[PDB]
């Protein structure tokens, strides 16, 4: 009975390999778009990151020249 | 069975990269939420 | 009287523009803090 329950549980056991071929092809496609989307995601995250860095630098300069203003 | 091995490797790296991606937006969103909370806190202290 | 004056430095210090100078430095640091916090509020809202 483990033989029976393993032989029938093979995904693709009752699925013809050619629709696996299309599903795999479209999987690499949507993969291409998902790393693309990650490219825009990371570039705008870095953009906001160095906006934050610029405001950090401006605030630090303000602190420095304020506490040395007296 | 070579195609099946290709499939299984396919889903394992796909789910791994989805996990990495999702933790990336989770962490950046939590950092942004912390920044907004700090901004509100400093505005209240003004 | 003179003994009590002698042991306490604080009273002898108590015993006039410096206060105005301290007020000016406090208000200028307060206003620069307000300005930088306004800048942070404006920048972070994007």
């Amino acid at each position: 009975r483990q033989i029976n329950k393993l032989i029938d549980s093979l995904p693709g056991v009752d699925v013809s390999a050619e629709e696996q071929l299309r599903k795999i092809d479209m999987l690499q496609k949507k993969l291409v778009e998902v790393e693309d989307e990650k490219i825009e995601a990371i570039k705008k995250k870095e953009k906001l990151l160095r906006h934050v860095d610029s405001l950090i630098e401006d605030f630090v300069d303000g602190i420095a020249n304020s506490k040395k203003s007296t | 069975q070579s195609r099946e091995s290709l499939i299984m490797l396919l889903e394992e790296q796909l789910e791994y990269k989805r996990g990495e991606i999702r933790e990336i937006e989770q962490v950046c969103k939590q950092v942004h939420d912390k920044l907004t909370s700090i901004q509100d806190t400093l505005r209240t202290g003004s | 009287c003179k003994s009590l004056i002698s042991e306490n430095e604080d009273t002898k210090d108590l015993l006039p523009s410096e206060w105005q100078d301290i007020i000016h430095q406090r208000e200028q640091e307060l206003q620069i803090k307000r300005d930088v916090l306004d800048d942070l509020y404006r920048k972070l809202q994007r």
